[PDB]
């Protein structure tokens, strides 16, 4: 829960999951970048954010 | 009398190190928003809001 | 290193060498240096960056 994460400010769990490549779902109203480039998808840019 | 055998010693130490005084300077400390601060009972310190 | 020293001078210098006040410093030591009740307080986010 991104709201709980922002409220508490403790990033231990999220850091551990991101560093260990553990599948997760960050839930919360988020803005997103719409990308139509196939080359960007091949480059796997979405995983670098 | 000066005796070379009795005066020749081998002094042993470390090659190098760095001594630090302010340990707490190594800690990045942040605090939650004051609105969200909780007391020992996990409830907010001021609940009248 | 070799050294030429009087036995008294050697005694003093060897005591200084053998009984240095410096201890190894690591992030665990600094973390334990923080008061144990502030490390357990959720209102404070402590990190070792």
């Amino acid at each position: 829960n991104l709201e709980e994460l922002m409220r508490t400010g403790d990033y231990a769990q999220i850091t551990n999951m991101l560093l260990n490549n553990q599948p997760v779902a960050l839930v919360g109203a988020l803005p997103f970048i719409t990308d139509s480039s196939v080359i960007s998808l091949v480059a796997k840019l979405d995983a670098t954010v | 009398q000066f005796d070379f055998r009795a005066s020749m010693h081998m002094l042993t130490s470390n090659l190098t190190f760095t001594v630090y005084s302010d340990l707490l300077a190594f800690v990045s400390a942040d605090t939650v928003e004051p609105i969200n601060a909780v007391a020992f009972d996990n409830m907010r310190i001021m609940n009248e809001l | 290193y070799p050294s030429i020293l009087h036995p008294i001078d050697h005694a003093f210098n060897e005591y200084f060498l053998q009984h240095q006040l410096v201890e190894p410093l690591n992030n665990d030591i600094i973390f334990n240096y923080i008061p144990e009740r502030i490390r357990n307080d959720v209102n404070y986010i402590l990190n070792m960056d």
